[PDB]
């Protein structure tokens, strides 16, 4: 049932690897310009925390070294912050397209 | 034409004045007491920021939907404000007012005001203040109000230099929550019917500071640009009084803007007597700033720097010889007819007619037709004019000045 | 109400003639005021070389001494009746009108007859007012937009009297004579060419009676030549200016073509922008959205002005000199976009904007009476609003691409450049990028 799909999700989140460099979900997003608008529109404190986590990740991958066991961001306590903002940017994209057609 | 106005003051606090005439250019004004006097020293620039914030995302419809739809039906939205008021004016065809009315509803009662658009709005504030103060007279007038109120009426129509950026939109949203309440809205309409606005204003708004004293003093600006501006005003008369109407007839007797282009202010006796006094190219007028709980009145002078105080002395002696009863009475009647022409020709269009009919409606509580107001222009005795001028002489002073101020006195030699 | 309810309830603007050449007309209205004016079809087009600035001189000289009344008793009586008095003289059409109250109506028509046919002139007046008009040229020298449009005319009409500036050169100002000025008065005002147009709280019966009662005795009893639109560039490099002013225009169709209305639709689509608007990134106009996006212009206006079967289909943008070729590129890009790929929704939006601008323009007293006066000097008639709704409904995107393929697509421009023109490209770049080779 629904419990099994969530267990697949938890396995995949552990085997993905971006919890071993301390990152969170909304820090691996590939940039179009919509992503760039969503990154522009952030509140300041989470933007600073984003750049700190990114900079630790680039450091650790520079010396190709994984964080300890204890500092891994465990599943479903990471902040899913970008999906409102990126959702609204894509919504305005669809709005431009449906208005000009 | 068997048609005329229609009124209803909806008793939970709002006004509706519809005028179903047969003109295609239909206009909707929505008038609120939310001007600069409801904003204090800790949130300056906020009404200016709200004026340029006409076109943002509202609760349900983003700014794209709003701007593109209103331009697609082709309506034009202008927003105008004074120290007392704001005024949302949407002008369009006679048939396309319901969706523009819903966009007006969104603009009023649907605030989101998101932060990146607020930053773009900061840039817009800087550009707007430059376009404002690149003309000298408005700078002088804001100095003048700053030199005659020890409270919230002295503030600008704009953003001061230190409120750029330091203003956040949640200050605006709390400003919405404490002043855009439903008991403060006068909805006036030209070209629309009463039941349309009755349904909209009845179902579609649904929400629900202190007096200003007299400061007294002067504000100088050394500018060094060969056009000395000087405005001198005393506190005269609040709203409503035929005393203030007598000050209006007084400024007609003194002289207002020239009714003839390329003239020399013929019956405007200030410039006649001061051209007799000073033989130079200069420019003199009178001015009156009536507001609800207080008022102001005085004169204004553009002059060369070398002959400024001579003009100020001469016109001041003209005010003294008029306040000491040395004039003619049918000239007061012809100036009453000048105010008749002024009031009837401030309501030529749809637009200024809308403006002052609604501002009078929001001020006086009910509508008053213009013909009895013309009767009230003619029906004020000359003793009221003389006592008003003597009250202006008897009062204190308020002087704003700008330019090469090395030939202009301060107080005593005024 | 509906569109038939819109166009149905309409006044009719009765016209007539007096057999002196006096074309009289009026429109009733509901206001308790009026505006009574004379439009005289005499501007800079109806002059010679040797007297550039005669008409400007008269419209600045006809208020300082009348025939019966002394040195300023005219204006004295005008402020005695409490009314506004205005005069402005274009390159072909001249206006003298009184915005007055209803009660002083025979006084109004008598004073207007005094201004029209009953002016005195003194030589102390020509002396002092000559000094005044040199002051006024000092005033005009920094009003940059009029400097631009005077550049535009003065290059587009080499030879013809249309390129005469209304003010005239100052060396044509300080050599005049009252006899030659009145010889212009006595040759170029006479029989047909004047409309007594009134608007407001009166009647055509009333105004016809006052016309017969006042203006009878004008005793009215050989011009209007074509105009060669040459097309070139004029430029004034002066880098002591902060803002750059560039105008570009091509040949205007005039009045005897509904292609006037077609270009009104097109320049309703393109139109105008200023830096002090609300909402920049969401403008429907693509030129406006791009000029906000890359922050190009301070302002522009893309518009029409026409004289009798000629004129300037025009555009005028103000921007900083480090952004000129970009603005010119996107301007020609929108022109050629209308030339080839004119689709329907933009035509619909332009027709809505034409409705709005036309109706809200024709308002009040002075715009109404201005419309009627310049209509019945040029047309012979006034256009009713049913004609405007019909000639809006007539024009679609096919008419747009026809008019744009004739008027824009590879036609020689007139470019007036003023200020910091250092980036502003050569005329051949305007020529080669003016059309498209489909890029």
């Amino acid at each position: 049932s629904s419990k099994w799909l969530e267990g697949i999700r938890k396995w995949y989140y552990n085997a993905a690897g971006f919890n071993k460099l301390g990152l969170m979900r909304d820090d691996t997003i590939h940039e179009n310009d919509d992503v760039k608008e969503a990154i522009r529109r952030l509140p300041e404190n989470l933007y600073n925390d984003r750049v700190f986590r990114i900079k630790r990740a680039l450091d650790l991958s520079m010396r190709q070294q994984i964080l300890p066991k204890e500092q891994w961001t465990k599943y479903e306590e990471d902040k899913f912050y970008l999906e409102p903002y990126l959702k609204e940017v894509i919504r305005e994209r669809k709005e431009r397209e449906e208005w000009t057609k | 034409h068997p048609q005329d106005l229609e009124f209803t003051r909806l008793p939970n606090g709002l006004v509706i004045a519809s005028l179903e005439n047969y003109a295609p250019a239909s206009r909707i004004g929505l008038f609120i007491k939310a001007g600069s006097r409801y904003e204090n020293f800790n949130n300056l620039g906020t009404s200016h920021l709200l004026r340029l914030a006409s076109s943002l995302t509202t609760k349900g419809a983003s700014s794209f939907k709003i701007t593109r739809g209103i331009e697609a039906v082709g309506g034009k939205l202008s927003v105008t404000s004074t120290r007392e008021n704001m005024a949302y004016t949407v002008e369009c065809l006679r048939d396309d007012v319901d969706i523009l009315m819903e966009f007006l509803l969104n603009v009023t009662t649907a605030p989101e005001f998101r932060r990146w658009e607020v930053a773009a709005l900061q840039s817009q504030l800087r550009i707007d203040k430059a376009v404002a103060f690149q003309n000298p007279q408005a700078h002088v007038i804001e100095n003048l109000h700053a030199a005659a109120y020890r409270n919230a009426l002295a503030n600008s129509l704009y953003c001061p230099d230190y409120r750029i950026g330091k203003v956040t939109p949640d200050e605006l949203h709390d400003y919405v929550q404490n002043h855009f309440t439903s008991a403060r809205m006068a909805l006036i309409g030209l070209g629309v019917s009463h039941p349309v606005l009755k349904q909209v204003a009845e179902q579609f708004l649904n929400i629900r500071g202190a007096k200003a004293k007299y400061r007294g003093g002067e504000i100088r600006e050394q500018n060094g640009d060969s056009l000395v501006h000087a405005a001198l005003v005393a506190e005269s008369a609040a709203i409503g009084s035929a005393e203030a109407n007598a000050f209006s007839v007084l400024q007609h007797v003194l002289g207002a803007g020239p009714h003839v282009k390329r003239g020399s202010n013929a019956t405007s006796s200030l410039y006649q007597a001061v051209a007799k006094g000073v033989h130079q190219p200069f420019d003199v007028s009178a001015f009156n700033a009536s507001y609800s709980d207080s008022g102001l009145f005085g004169f204004y002078t553009i002059s060369q720097a070398a002959s400024a105080g001579d003009v100020i002395k001469a016109a001041y002696n003209q005010v003294k010889t008029i306040a000491q009863g040395n004039l003619s009475n049918p000239d007061v009647q012809a100036a009453k007819n000048k105010l008749k022409a002024g009031y009837l020709m401030s309501v030529e269009s749809s637009e200024g007619f809308l403006d002052e009919v609604g501002c009078q409606a929001l001020a006086a509580g009910s509508y008053t037709p213009p013909s009895t107001v013309l009767q009230q222009i003619d029906a004020v005795a000359d003793a009221d004019v003389i006592n008003a001028a003597k009250k202006f002489v008897s009062g204190r002073k308020s002087m704003a000045a700008s330019g090469n101020l090395g030939h202009t006195p301060f107080i005593d030699e005024l | 109400a509906t569109y038939a309810q819109a166009l149905q309830s309409v006044p009719e603007t009765q016209v007539s003639q007096l057999d002196n050449g006096l074309r009289v007309a009026s429109e009733q209205s509901s206001q308790p005021t009026c505006t009574v004016g004379v439009w005289i079809d005499a501007g800079s087009r109806y002059e010679t070389e040797k007297n550039n600035g005669a008409g400007y001189f008269v419209e600045h000289l006809a208020f300082k001494g009348t025939k019966n009344r002394p040195g300023n008793a005219l204006e004295k009586e005008v402020e005695s009746m409490g009314a506004h008095l205005n005069a402005y003289s274009t390159r072909e059409h001249t206006a003298y009108y009184i915005k007055a109250l209803s009660k002083d109506l025979p006084k109004a028509v008598e004073l207007l007859a005094d201004i029209v046919q009953n002016c005195s002139l003194e030589d102390s007046q020509i002396e002092k007012e000559r000094d005044v008009i040199l002051q006024e040229l000092q005033e005009n020298d920094t009003s940059m937009r009029d400097v631009v449009f005077n550049y535009l005319h003065a290059t587009a009409f080499q030879g013809t009297p249309l390129a005469q500036s209304v003010e005239g050169p100052s060396e044509n100002v300080r050599k005049l004579s009252r006899a030659d000025l009145t010889e212009y008065l006595s040759r170029h005002y006479k029989a047909p060419r004047m409309v007594l147009a009134a608007a407001g709280g009166l009647e055509h019966r009333q105004l016809l009676d006052l016309a017969q009662k006042h203006f009878s005795g004008l005793s009215g009893t050989p011009t209007l030549t074509p105009c060669r639109f040459t097309g070139s560039e004029i430029r004034h490099r002066e880098d002591g200016l902060p803002l750059a002013h560039v105008a570009i225009a091509v040949e205007g169709p005039g009045w005897a073509n509904p292609d006037n209305v077609a270009l009104q639709v097109a320049n309703a689509i393109i139109g105008h922008y200023d830096c002090t608007y609300g909402g920049g990134m969401h403008l429907s106009s693509p030129l406006a959205s791009v000029a906000v996006t890359n922050k190009l212009c301070q302002s522009f206006q893309t518009f029409n002005i026409c004289y009798a079967d000629t004129g300037l289909l025009g555009a005028h943008f103000v921007c900083d000199h480090m952004s000129i070729d970009d603005m010119m590129f996107v301007l020609q890009g929108q022109w050629m976009r209308l030339c080839t790929s004119a689709t329907e929704s933009e035509v619909v939006r332009g027709k809505n904007l034409l409705r709005n601008a036309l109706v809200s323009h024709l308002d009040g007293t002075t715009p109404v009476c201005e419309d009627i006066g310049r209509s019945l000097l040029t047309y012979g008639r006034r256009i009713p609003l049913a004609e405007w709704e019909s000639r809006i409904a007539e024009v679609d995107a096919r008419v747009v691409r026809e008019v744009c393929s004739k008027y824009f697509y590879d036609q020689c421009p007139a470019v007036a450049g003023f200020g910091p023109i250092e980036q502003l490209p050569d005329y051949n770049r305007i020529r080669s990028g003016m059309f498209w080779l489909r890029f």
